[PDB]
């Protein structure tokens, strides 16, 4: 009876931890799960100032815990070590970390305020203003659309440009100025996320 | 329409894993199912790769399939490469409305046992006194990293060190020991005489830590004892 070592056998020590970055704040992302042969008393731990800073351990149970909110904008993969220990020798194993994307981002304006000045006799089609704005979550949850909001029957808006068009002869007599509202959206099927902006629209 | 979306659920990142040091042609992705179709008469789509840095990653936009792209090159996670993931963007182009959506695809490489265990000298020498009693530490010297260090991560990574049986000394597995193995420092087990033998050469074997015993590699040392006197 030499001291027998024990050893993690969580199946995500062999392909990796997907995590939400909406998982709460003290919420449990898993539990380390140890054998030893012996049967002593394991005492679980976690190593790395990085790591230490996003989870804590429960020493006797091996719950994970959460001390901070992940970001998946910030940081999307982390490597965590964590440790098991009899008291006679000290465990290590990596698990590498993967943060999963929520839907957490509006769309963000640039270049604003938005102004433009064009003369009565400007043609049908003729581009006048672009827009933009953009959003840092994954895929479609990142992919902006715009629109006015309500649609005008004298200014069309490209929904994936953000180019601005003529598509009704104007009438400084009658309209001298408009003030439309563009929505920036982003896709995301379940929860999409959207933003407003305003343009001006000053004639001559 | 809805054409670039995934077609999928789940998340919108597509997250693998892969040994490091895959053959050329690992399907990365069997499917990125994204909605579309890049081929045929009339494509709804365009899809190609952004970020693939290095060219690790190729496309077949058709079958929407991504591959490992390693001829002539490892995919290699331990120094000096440090390749432990791949971050790629599958650019889709929604050809009707414009509209221009990212995929991200996420390849995690996973360490394999591929290196053994390195000693910091060709060998390595004690000097005892032939009154040290027993019990007492006679040899320290693969503290540091001047003894075996293997440059895997993780437990094929870590090392352990057990005295062999040595047919050209038998006696020297005797009168050594190393009780932890993880620090492979040397004990005297038995009373030493100087008027019977001077040299003892006590054969360490220092082996990596990996999961399975048979995926282990070892690599061996002579520690040469002399008394003093
Ligand atoms: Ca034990
Ligand atoms: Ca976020
Ligand atoms: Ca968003
Ligand atoms: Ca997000
Ligand atoms: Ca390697
Ligand atoms: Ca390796
Ligand atoms: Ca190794
Ligand atoms: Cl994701």
């Amino acid at each position: 009876q030499v001291n027998r070592l024990p050893f993690f056998t969580n199946h995500f020590f062999d392909t990796y931890l997907l995590i939400s970055e909406d998982t709460p704040v003290g919420s449990s992302v898993t539990q380390l799960l140890a054998r030893d042969m012996d049967n002593d008393p394991l005492v679980f731990g976690v190593s790395g100032e990085e790591a230490s800073r996003f989870f804590a351990v429960e020493p006797d149970t091996g719950v994970v815990w959460l001390r901070q909110p992940l970001d998946r904008e910030t940081k999307s993969e982390f490597t965590v070590e964590f440790s098991v220990s009899d008291h006679q020798g000290v465990i290590t194993r990596k698990v590498n970390i993967q943060v999963g994307d929520v839907n957490d981002n509006a769309p963000t304006f640039h270049n604003q305020p938005y102004s433009v000045r064009i003369p009565e006799n400007t043609p049908v089609g003729t581009p006048i203003f672009i827009v933009n704005a953009t959003d840092p979550d994954l895929g479609a949850g990142g992919s902006v659309l715009y629109s006015f909001q309500p649609p005008s029957p004298f200014f069309a808006i490209d929904s994936a440009r953000g180019i601005v068009t003529v598509i009704q002869e104007l009438d400084y007599e009658v309209t001298q100025a408009y003030q439309l509202t563009v929505n920036a959206t982003d896709q995301d099927k379940t929860r999409p996320l959207s933003t407003l902006a305003n343009l001006a629209i000053i004639i001559t | 329409d809805d054409d670039c979306k995934l077609a999928r659920g789940g998340p919108p990142a597509t997250i693998v894993a892969i040994d490091e040091e895959s053959r050329n042609g690992t399907i990365l992705v069997d499917n990125m199912l994204i909605k579309g179709t890049a081929g045929g008469p009339d494509p709804t789509i365009e899809l190609s790769l952004k970020d693939n840095v290095d060219y690790w990653v190729l496309l077949d936009p058709v079958k929407q399939m991504l591959f490992l792209n390693s001829t002539g090159r490892v995919l290699d996670r331990d120094p000096p490469m440090n390749i432990h993931s791949i971050v790629v963007q599958v650019q889709c182009v929604n050809k009707k409305v414009g509209t221009v959506i990212y995929h991200e695809v996420r390849i995690v490489v996973r360490d394999r046992n591929d290196n053994s265990p390195t000693f910091k000298h060709e060998s390595y020498y004690a000097t005892v006194n032939e009154l040290t009693p027993v019990g007492t530490t006679i040899f320290t010297g693969f503290s540091g990293d001047n003894g075996a260090t293997d440059i895997d991560d993780g437990p094929n990574g870590q090392i352990e060190y057990v005295i062999q049986y040595n047919p050209e000394d038998p006696t020297s597995n005797d009168t050594f020991e190393i009780p932890l193995m993880l620090t492979g420092n040397v004990v005297l087990r038995k009373r030493l005489n100087y008027e019977d033998k001077t040299r003892y050469y006590v054969i360490i074997q220092a082996n990596d830590r990996a999961q399975n015993l048979n995926e282990r590699r070892t690599t061996t040392t002579t520690l040469t004892v002399d008394l003093e006197h």
